[PDB]
C-alpha cells in the first residue's frame, strides 16, 4: 500500500484531464494524474478523433486521386496494405503520446496507472499495476469521460460486433459492413472502409443523418453518400443473430429489406454514455444523476466545493475542445481565479466527405426558441476555388439576428469545411454584424471567402451572384 | 451585479469574463466603441 | 461606327471591373463594359486566379498520392494526358465566365468588345469585334489591369520564352525549367511543372523568396521547396539567348555557375506592371503616374472627380480581393453613398506547397513603424491534425501589440495555411484581444484551432505545448 498526498488529483487523462493537470501544475499547484491505461490523451488521442481523422485522410487523398482519371492524371488502382496503414496509424498514436509523457514529465505531474474509486471526501484509492496507492487530496477533478452505448439483443462479444474502438483497429476490411447510427462517428467509419473496399450500408431511425445539424447543409452531405452507402432512414433493427457464415440483422422500417441480411461485421455507433457511476463519487458526497453525469455549475464545481468534474462527463456536447477549455477554468478556479466556463458557441465538425461543420444556433435551435433569424447562404456553384477543387456541391450558411443584423450562427458543408468554422465562432463570440463580416476583405480564391460572401447577401451588396435584395 | 443579459450577451468573451470577475451589471456600462461596442476601458472606468 | 449614351462607363472587366459594374447595375445606375478580351473576368478568371488554383490542386494531389505509399497506399506512377489537362482547366474556366456572362445578362448590363480608349473628358472609343463604338458617359471607372514586366534582353517571341500566361496554356512540360523571380507567381508556376515531371530552376535577386513575408515564415517554407528545386538567392540574370537545342541563361550571384546554362523553357515572373499608359487617359484629362499608375483618393477618384479608378492600376497590392472591395465602393460613391476604402487589412495567400499566407502587420512593417510587438507561435509539429495529415512542419504566428494586446498581424506555413486567414484577418479588423482569441473554442483537431493556440501562447496559458510563462 502506496500512500501520497497532493493538492489536486485529476481522475482520467483525456483531452479535459490532462489539459487540467497541465494548467493545474502551470499555476504552481501539485498534481497527479490517475489514468487506467497506459498512456496518456484517453479517448480523443488513442481511440478517437486522432486515429479517426488520420484513416479519413488517406480516404480522402484516394479519393482525390481517382477523381483527377477525369482530368487526364490517371492513378493505377492503388495496392492496399492494412498493416502498413495500421503500423502508420500507430507511429502518428505514439508520437503524440509519448509527447504526452514528455510534457507531464517536464511539468513534474505524477501518472498514476490503474483503476481509480473514491473512497471518502478527501481520499482516493487507485487499483493498479504497483497494487493499490491511497491519493490525499486538498481538491479533484473528474475527468474520467464516456463509453459506447451497446445494445442487449446484440451479441457484442462476437469479434464481428464492432464498437468505434474495434473500427479503428483496423483487423481487416469486410466485404459488407453495416452501421448502426446515422450519428458522426458511424458516417466517418463508413467513410473510412469505403475507401478501402468495404460495401457501406447505414441504419439511421430519424429521417436525417446527423439530426442537430440543419437540413439544407444535410440535404447536400446526404446527395453525397447516397451515391458511397446505401442509406436507411426511418429504420430500426429489430434483432441480430451471429451465424458462422456472417451476421445476420433483421430490421423493420420504411427502407428495412424484407429479408434477414448478411454482413461481415456491424459497426455499433449510436451514442455514448458517461462514467459518472463508476467511481463511487458518491462517497465523496458528489451528486451523479440518473444518467451517470455528474453535474457541475459554470466553475465545472460539483455540490462538494473541493470537487470538480469536467470534459464529457458532465454533459453534452462530448467533445474534445468543450472538455480541454473546461479543464483550464477548472484548474484556474482551484489556483483561485475568478473564472467562469460560459463560451457563446461550441463548434461541431464531422470530417466526412463533403464534411458537416456547424457553429453557434441552428435553424432548429433558433425557431425553437423563438428567435426572428434571417439566413444568407453562398453556393460553392460559384466558387471558382471549390470548382477547380472539385467541390462544387459546397454551400456556406450564416445565420443573423433579423433586427439587429448580429450574426448568431453558421454553417459549412463542403470538402476542407470545418477549417472555416474558425471565422464564423469568432465572429459570433465579437458580436461582428453582417457588414463588420462583408467589409472585411477575405482572400480570393479562397473556400473561407464564402463566409464573406454570404455577408454580403445578407447586405444585398454581393457581385459574384445575382443580388435579389438590390 | 452580474447577470447574463444582452449586454452580456453581446459583449466579447474579454469583457464577459471581466464582467464577471467583478461583479459588473454590462447593462450600466457604456459602450464608446464603434457601434457602442463595451471596451477593457469602459469596464475599468466603471468600476471606480 | 456606333454611338452608345450610359450612365457609367467601365473599361476592363477583371474582378475590380465586372464587380464595379455589377454594383453599378444594382444601385440601379446605367453601365456598360468594354473589355478587350472574349470572356469577362479578366486576368484572375482567364490568365491568373482561377487557372493557377486548378493546376496547383492537380499538383498537391499528385504529391499526396505519392506521400500515401510510405503507409501502404501505392498508387502507380500517374499517367498524365497534357491535352486532357489543358481541357479541364478551360472546362472550369468556362463555367464561371459563362456565370460572369449570364449575370451581366441578366443586370441588363451591356458589353462592349474591343480595346477602349478616352478621347474627351466624357467620351471613350472602342475598336473590337463590331467595328468602333463611341461611348458617352456621365462617370467612367477604369479598370484596365496590369501585364507582366517583359526584358530589353530576352527574346520573348521564341515560343521557348514564356510568361504566366505561357505557362497556364500547358504547351510543353520542359525537362528544364528555369524561373525568373521568386514571388509568388512563379513558385506556384514552378510547384505545377515540378509535379508534372519538370527539373525547376529558380533564381531570386533578393536574399529571400517572398520578399514581404516574414523570415521565420519563410525559413520553414525554403527548407521545402529547397528539396524539389535548385534555388539561386541573391543572384541575377545578365543574359538571354535562344539557340536550336535551348535558352542559354547566363547568371551573376552568389550561386551562378560560371558558364551560361541551358534550359529547355524560361519563365519570366519578375513582377507586374500597371496599364495606366496605354489608355489615352490624358485625353481625359486623368493624370497617370510615371510608374503607370492612376492614382486614386479613398474614394477611388482620379484627379478627375467623375472619372474612378480601381484594381493593379490604382496601386500595390496587385490582388483581386482588393480590386473587387474597390469596385464596390466606386460604384457606391457615384450612387451618392458616403463612402471609403480604407481596410484595415488586405490578405496574400501563396498557394505553393506548404503555403505561405499572411495579412495584417509583418514583423517587417512592425519594425517600420516603430511599434512594439510580440510574437506568438504555434509548431504543427504540436498539431495531431498535422501529423495525421502529414504535414508537421507548419506553423502558425501571431503578432501583439505589446501594451494594448491586441492581434495586428498574423501568418501561416502549412499544407492548406492559407484557409486559416479569414479568422485572422476578421480579428485584426475587429481589434481582438489576444485574450478573444484565446477564450473562443476553437474544434479540436483541426489545422485552426493554432489560431487559437497561439493566442494561449501569447496569454500564458497553452496546455498542447510547454509553457515558458507558466510559474516557477
Ligand atoms: C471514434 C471517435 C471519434 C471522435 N472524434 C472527435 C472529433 O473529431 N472531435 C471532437 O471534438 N471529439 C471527438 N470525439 C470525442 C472525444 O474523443 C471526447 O469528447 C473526448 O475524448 C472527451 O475527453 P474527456 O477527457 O472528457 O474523456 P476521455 O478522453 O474519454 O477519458 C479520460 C480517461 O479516463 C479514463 N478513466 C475512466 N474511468 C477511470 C477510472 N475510474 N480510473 C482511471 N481512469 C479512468 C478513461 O479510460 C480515459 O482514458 C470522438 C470520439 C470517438 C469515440
Ligand atoms: C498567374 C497569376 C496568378 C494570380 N493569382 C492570384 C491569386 O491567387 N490571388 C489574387 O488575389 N490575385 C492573383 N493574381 C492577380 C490577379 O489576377 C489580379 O490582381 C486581378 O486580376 C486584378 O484585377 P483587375 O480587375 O484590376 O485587372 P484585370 O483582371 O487585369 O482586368 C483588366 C481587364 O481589362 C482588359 N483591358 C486592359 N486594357 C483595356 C482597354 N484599353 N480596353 C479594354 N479592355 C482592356 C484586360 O485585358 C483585362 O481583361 C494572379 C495573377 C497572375 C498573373
Amino acid at each position: 500500500s502506496t500512500e501520497i498526498k497532493t493538492q489536486v488529483v485529476v481522475l482520467g487523462a483525456g483531452p479535459a484531464g490532462y489539459s487540467a493537470a497541465f494548467r493545474c501544475a502551470d499555476l504552481g499547484l501539485e498534481t497527479v494524474i490517475v489514468e487506467r491505461y497506459n498512456t496518456l490523451g484517453g479517448v480523443c488521442l488513442n481511440v478517437g478523433c486522432i486515429p479517426s481523422k488520420a484513416l479519413l485522410h488517406v480516404a480522402k487523398v484516394i479519393e482525390e486521386a481517382k477523381a483527377l482519371a477525369e482530368h487526364g492524371i490517371v492513378f493505377g488502382e492503388p495496392k492496399t496494405d492494412i498493416d502498413k496503414i495500421r503500423t502508420w496509424k500507430e507511429k502518428v498514436i505514439n508520437q503524440l503520446t509519448g509527447g504526452l509523457a514528455g510534457m507531464a514529465k517536464g511539468r513534474k505531474v505524477k501518472v498514476v496507472n490503474g483503476l481509480g474509486k473514491f473512497t471518502g471526501a478527501n481520499t482516493l484509492e487507485v487499483e493498479g499495476e504497483n497494487g493499490k496507492t491511497v491519493i490525499n487530496f486538498d481538491n479533484a477533478i473528474i475527468a474520467a469521460g464516456s463509453r459506447p452505448i451497446q445494445l442487449p439483443f446484440i451479441p457484442h462479444e462476437d469479434p464481428r460486433i464492432w464498437d468505434s474502438t474495434d473500427a479503428l483497429e483496423l483487423k481487416e476490411v469486410p466485404e459488407r459492413l453495416l452501421v448502426m447510427g446515422g450519428g458522426i462517428i458511424g458516417l466517418e467509419m463508413g467513410t473510412v472502409y469505403h475507401a478501402l473496399g468495404s460495401q457501406i450500408d447505414v441504419v439511421e431511425m430519424f429521417d436525417q443523418v446527423i439530426p442537430a445539424a440543419d437540413k439544407d447543409i444535410v440535404k447536400v452531405f446526404t446527395k453525397r453518400i447516397s451515391k458511397k452507402f446505401n442509406l436507411m432512414l426511418e429504420t430500426k433493427v429489430t434483432a441480430v443473430e451471429a451465424k458462422e457464415d456472417g451476421i445476420y440483422v433483421t430490421m423493420e422500417g420504411k427502407k428495412a429489406p424484407a429479408e434477414p441480411q448478411r454482413y461481415d461485421a456491424v459497426l455499433v455507433a449510436i451514442g455514448r454514455v458517461p462514467n459518472g457511476k463508476n467511481l463511487d463519487a458518491g462517497k465523496a458526497g458528489v451528486e451523479v444523476d440518473d444518467r451517470g453525469f455528474i453535474r457541475v455549475d459554470k466553475q465545472l464545481r460539483t455540490n462538494v466545493p473541493h470537487i470538480f468534474a469536467i470534459g464529457d462527463i458532465v454533459g453534452q456536447p462530448m467533445l474534445a475542445h468543450k472538455g480541454v477549455h473546461e479543464g483550464h477554468v477548472a484548474a484556474e478556479v482551484i489556483a483561485g481565479k475568478k473564472h467562469y466556463f460560459d463560451p457563446k458557441v461550441i463548434p461541431s465538425i464531422a470530417y466526412t466527405e463533403p464534411e458537416v461543420a456547424w457553429v453557434g444556433l441552428t435553424e432548429k435551435e433558433a425557431k425553437e426558441k423563438g428567435i426572428s433569424y434571417e439566413t444568407a447562404t453562398f453556393p460553392w456553384a460559384a466558387s471558382g476555388r471549390a470548382i477547380a477543387s472539385d467541390c462544387a456541391d459546397g454551400m456556406t450558411k450564416l445565420i443573423f439576428d433579423k433586427e439587429s443584423h448580429r450574426v448568431i450562427g453558421g454553417a459549412i458543408v463542403g470538402t476542407n469545411g470545418g477549417e472555416l468554422l474558425g471565422e464564423i465562432g469568432l465572429a459570433i463570440e465579437m458580436g461582428c454584424d453582417a457588414e463588420d463580416i462583408a467589409l472585411t476583405i477575405h482572400a480570393h480564391p479562397t473556400l473561407h471567402e464564402s463566409v464573406g460572401l454570404a455577408a454580403e447577401v445578407f447586405e444585398g451588396s454581393i457581385t459574384d451572384l445575382p443580388n435579389p435584395k438590390a | 451585479e452580474f447577470a447574463e443579459n444582452d449586454a452580456y450577451v453581446h459583449a466579447t468573451p474579454l469583457i464577459r469574463r471581466l464582467a464577471r470577475e467583478f461583479g459588473v451589471n454590462l447593462a450600466k456600462v457604456k459602450g464608446t466603441g464603434r457601434k457602442g461596442r463595451i471596451l477593457r476601458e469602459d469596464v475599468q472606468a466603471y468600476v471606480k
